[PDB]
């Protein structure tokens, strides 16, 4: 499966979670952002490698970064 | 006679080029009535082509071993065989008009960044500014060489943003 | 007017005027220099 | 949510003909996904296998191939007629698994009980060159 | 039932419109900042469905711009005819074609 | 707090930041967090990204003031 990591420059601003196809990413309560808000990729194993939460993120460079490698099934988004 | 070039009033394929296209051109010529229009465009063109070709020579080109003139390249060799305005003063003028748009175009950006929305400015030209910075820059040497002078010319590698490693 | 002005400030006509004044020069000068390839006088 | 709702295969289909691009070999051989959610009135929407449906009065089930499929047709039904669906996901030993509401709040909000998971505590671009990490089998962004 | 229905006077017709280039949709009302902008200015010139959401509005659009590709049409024709009234051979060559 | 964590409302910045896209280059502030987040200065810039956004979220320890 594909690897989604999320670092401490996201502001919590929900968007990543919503531009997903997959429901892959998720906001937990969190102490670094004005939000109280942070995303966490507990599902990554659905993750397909789309790269929507990159395009919806409004901070400079990347707070979510999704790596592909080892695809399976899911991941390919086979539906065979 | 360098590189084994010879002049073109003494070539001999020089010659031999400048008759084909003549005989060509009469033989167009042969199939209107002289009192028409396309008679007098292909004596007009063979006018052309005859001032083209005295022109061509007396004037230090050289051809080699095809009639074709051949422009002479080094300066100072083109310099001392009477060949400096082959390349050497054509490259000359070329870079007095490069300079020239080159330093209009930075006045201009330089100029239309103070004002809010510069975009704006560059998208919608000013063109009284433009016109004016057009006649302004007839002495562009002079005053990029001073802005390279005092500074202005560089931007320091600080303020430039620059790719990460 | 100064609406109609503004639209000819605009990039893509002064380009065209830009366009249309060099090569009325260019050809102008072509014409009334026969084919040029030498610099001399 | 508070209690995890239970699949009813019980459950009425919505109203729709034929199916082309609807369940393949996959469905009998791997995991298949089922999108069940509570019409308040006849409507007709649009599956994301095919052409237009219209879904019952009632309980609504479907079934797809895919999860993207599922989330698709859920976030439809969300923007459409803020339906709020659910799908699980049947495995071919009929293992039942809940997917998309896993606090039932729906992962836009928070609710203040999941646990952040793969999150690095380091800025990006503060991660360690590759040469840092060869012949280990761990990745920069992995630590 | 069916008539002609007109509405009077819905656009003046100004030039304060041709100063500012982006101005049918509201993406390319803020102005420009990338160059992309000025092909996305080129890329949805004509796409009158995302300017507007009213069919009138469009219907309209499309109409002026089948009138504008006609007068465009029949300057070409016009072009046409006049290069073969000065400069052409057709009357010599309908002595011997 | 005395005074404020961060640099005055308003005034120019320098983002030392290597990775973000306003390398090397000045922007403004809009706000600065007092609660204590990692990246309280907000900056807005004139130039936008390739995402199209001109607003970010810096630490105090990657944002100076501006040389001249
Ligand atoms: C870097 C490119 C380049 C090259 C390859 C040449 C090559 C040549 N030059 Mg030239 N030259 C150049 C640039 C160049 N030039 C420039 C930029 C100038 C200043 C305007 C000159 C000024 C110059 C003079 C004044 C003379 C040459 C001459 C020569 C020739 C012999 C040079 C030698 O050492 O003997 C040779 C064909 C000499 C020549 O004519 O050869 C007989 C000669 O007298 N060159
Ligand atoms: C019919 C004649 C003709 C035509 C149409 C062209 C066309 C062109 N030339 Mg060429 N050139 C010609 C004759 C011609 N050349 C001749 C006869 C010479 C002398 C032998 C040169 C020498 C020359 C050079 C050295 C360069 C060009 C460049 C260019 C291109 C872009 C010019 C530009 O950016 O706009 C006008 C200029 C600007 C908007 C910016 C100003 C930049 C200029 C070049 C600097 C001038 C001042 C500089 C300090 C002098 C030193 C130059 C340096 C290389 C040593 C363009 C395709 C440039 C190019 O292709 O770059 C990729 C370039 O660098 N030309
Ligand atoms: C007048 C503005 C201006 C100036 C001063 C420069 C200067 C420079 N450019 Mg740039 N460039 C410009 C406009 C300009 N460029 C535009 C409009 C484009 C898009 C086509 C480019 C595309 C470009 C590329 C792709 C490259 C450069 C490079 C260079 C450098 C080499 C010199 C040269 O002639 O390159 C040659 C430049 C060109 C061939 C571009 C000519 C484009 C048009 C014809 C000129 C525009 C003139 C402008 C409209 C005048 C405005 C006046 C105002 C009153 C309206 C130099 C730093 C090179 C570099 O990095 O070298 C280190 C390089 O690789 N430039
Ligand atoms: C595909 C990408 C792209 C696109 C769409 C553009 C498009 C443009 N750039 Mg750009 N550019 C690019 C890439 C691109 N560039 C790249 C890669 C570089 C290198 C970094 C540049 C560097 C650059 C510079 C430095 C400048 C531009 C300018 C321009 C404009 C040129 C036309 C204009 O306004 O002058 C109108 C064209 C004319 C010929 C007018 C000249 C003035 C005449 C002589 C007045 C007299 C007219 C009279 C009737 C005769 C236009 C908005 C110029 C600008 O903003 O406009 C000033 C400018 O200064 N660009
Ligand atoms: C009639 C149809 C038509 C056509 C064919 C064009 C074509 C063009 N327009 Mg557009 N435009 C139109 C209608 C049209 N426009 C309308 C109705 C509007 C609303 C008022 C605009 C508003 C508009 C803006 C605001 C701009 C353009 C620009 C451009 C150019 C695209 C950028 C480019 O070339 O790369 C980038 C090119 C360069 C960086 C080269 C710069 C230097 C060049 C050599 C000078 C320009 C000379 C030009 C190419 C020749 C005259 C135009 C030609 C169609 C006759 C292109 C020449 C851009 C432009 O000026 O780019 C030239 C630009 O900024 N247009
Ligand atoms: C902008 C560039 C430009 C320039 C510098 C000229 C310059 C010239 N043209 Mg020309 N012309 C141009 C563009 C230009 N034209 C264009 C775009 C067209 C097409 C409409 C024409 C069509 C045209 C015709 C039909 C004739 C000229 C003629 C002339 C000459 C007399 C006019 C005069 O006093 O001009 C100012 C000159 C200052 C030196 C002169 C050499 C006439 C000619 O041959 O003169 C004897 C002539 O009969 N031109
Ligand atoms: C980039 C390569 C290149 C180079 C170096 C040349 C160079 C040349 N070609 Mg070629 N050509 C090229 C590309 C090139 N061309 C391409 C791509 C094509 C196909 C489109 C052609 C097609 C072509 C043809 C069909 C012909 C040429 C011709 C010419 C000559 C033109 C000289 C001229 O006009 O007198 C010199 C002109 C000038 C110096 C212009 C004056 C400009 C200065 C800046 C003064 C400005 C005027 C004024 C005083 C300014 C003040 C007033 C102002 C404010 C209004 C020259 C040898 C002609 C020729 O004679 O061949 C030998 C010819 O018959 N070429
Ligand atoms: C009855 C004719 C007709 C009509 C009314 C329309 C109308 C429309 N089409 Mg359609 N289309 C047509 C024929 C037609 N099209 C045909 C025949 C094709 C096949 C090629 C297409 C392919 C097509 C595509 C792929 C798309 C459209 C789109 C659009 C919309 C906007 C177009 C626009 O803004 O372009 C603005 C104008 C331009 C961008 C200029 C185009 C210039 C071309 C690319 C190059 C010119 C070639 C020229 C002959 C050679 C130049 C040489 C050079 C040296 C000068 C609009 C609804 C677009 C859309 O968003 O739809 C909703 C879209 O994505 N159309
Ligand atoms: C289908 C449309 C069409 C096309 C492709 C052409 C194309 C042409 N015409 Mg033409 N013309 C057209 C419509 C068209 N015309 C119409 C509708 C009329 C009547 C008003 C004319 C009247 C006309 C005349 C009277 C002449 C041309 C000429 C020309 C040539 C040069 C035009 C030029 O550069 O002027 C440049 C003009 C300007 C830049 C400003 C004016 C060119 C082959 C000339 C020609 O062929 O010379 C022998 C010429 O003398 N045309
Ligand atoms: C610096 C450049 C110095 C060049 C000196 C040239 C002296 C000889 C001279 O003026 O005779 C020719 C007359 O050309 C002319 O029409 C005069 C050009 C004047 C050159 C100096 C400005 C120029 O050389 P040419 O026309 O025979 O050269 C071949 C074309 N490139």
């Amino acid at each position: 499966a594909h690897v989604v990591k999320i670092y401490d420059t996201c502001i919590g601003c929900t968007q990543c979670v919503r531009a997903c196809p997959l429901d892959v990413l998720e906001m937990v309560p969190w102490d670094g952002c004005k939000a109280a808000q942070m995303a966490s990729s507990p599902r990554t194993e659905d993750c397909v490698g789309c790269k929507r939460c990159e395009t919806a993120c409004p901070t400079d460079f990347l707070s979510v970064r999704v790596y592909l490698g080892n695809e399976s099934t899911r991941s390919l988004g086979l539906a065979y | 006679d360098v590189a084994g070039l010879t002049p073109c009033s003494e070539s001999k394929a020089y010659n031999k080029l400048e008759r084909k296209e003549l005989k060509t051109l009469e033989k167009r010529l042969k199939k209107y009535e002289p009192g028409s229009a396309p008679y007098l465009a292909l004596q007009a063109t063979k006018e052309r082509t005859q001032n083209r070709f005295k022109n061509y020579a007396k004037a230090g080109l050289l051809c080699g071993n095809d009639g074709l003139p051949h422009l002479i390249s080094d300066p100072g060799l083109a310099l001392r065989f009477n060949h400096a305005g082959e390349v050497f003063i054509p490259t000359f003028g070329f870079l007095y008009v490069a300079g020239y748009i080159g330093h209009v175009g930075r006045q201009y950006i330089i100029k239309s960044k103070e004002d809010a929305k510069p975009t704006d400015k560059e998208i919608i030209l000013d063109v009284p500014l433009a016109l004016q910075l057009a006649f302004q820059g007839w002495a562009w040497p002079l005053a990029a060489i001073q802005e390279l002078r005092n500074g202005s010319l560089l931007e320091k590698d600080e303020n430039i943003t620059v790719s990460p490693r | 007017m100064k609406d109609f002005t503004t639209y000819l400030s605009t990039a893509p006509v002064v380009g065209l005027g830009w366009a249309i004044f060099t090569s009325g020069l260019l050809i102008e000068i072509n014409r009334f220099f026969p084919d040029p390839l030498v610099f001399s006088f | 949510p508070w209690k995890q709702p239970e699949l009813d295969p019980d459950t009425p289909s919505p109203i729709f003909g034929g199916s082309t691009g609807g369940l393949l070999r996959k469905a009998q051989v791997e995991e298949f996904y089922v999108t069940t959610w509570e019409s308040p009135k006849e409507q007709i929407f649009e599956m994301p296998t095919g052409g237009a449906a219209i879904m019952r009065k009632g309980p609504n089930l479907l079934k797809f191939a895919r999860k993207e499929q599922c989330l698709a047709l859920t976030t439809q039904l969300r923007t459409k007629f803020k339906m709020t669906p659910c799908f699980y996901r049947v495995y071919a030993d009929g293992k039942v698994e809940y997917l998309h509401p896993k606090d039932g709040v729906y992962p836009e909000k928070v609710n203040a009980g999941r646990v952040g998971v793969n999150q690095n505590m380091r800025s990006i671009g503060e991660n360690v060159d590759p040469i840092k990490v060869k012949f280990t089998g761990s990745q920069p962004f992995t630590i | 039932k069916v008539k002609i229905a007109v509405d009077r006077n819905p656009v003046e017709t100004n030039f304060e419109k041709w100063a500012k280039p982006g101005h049918f949709s509201r993406a390319l009302a803020k102005g420009p900042n990338t160059t992309t902008w000025i092909w996305n200015l080129h890329a949805d010139a004509h796409d009158f469905d995302n300017h507007t959401s009213d069919l009138e509005e469009i219907s309209r659009k499309v109409f002026s711009a089948h009138f504008g590709q006609l007068g465009i049409i029949l300057i070409w024709l016009s072009g046409m005819y006049f290069h073969g009234a000065r400069f052409s051979n057709y009357e010599g060559w309908l002595s011997d074609p | 707090k005395k005074k404020e964590v961060g640099p005055k409302r308003g005034s120019l910045v320098k983002v030392l930041r290597p990775e973000s896209y306003w390398y090397n280059q000045v922007g403004k502030v809009v706000s600065v967090d007092q609660s204590g987040i990692r990246y309280p200065v907000v900056v807005r810039f004139e130039n936008q990204n390739y995402a199209g956004v001109s607003t970010n979220n810096y630490a105090l320890d990657e944002v100076t003031d501006p040389p001249a």
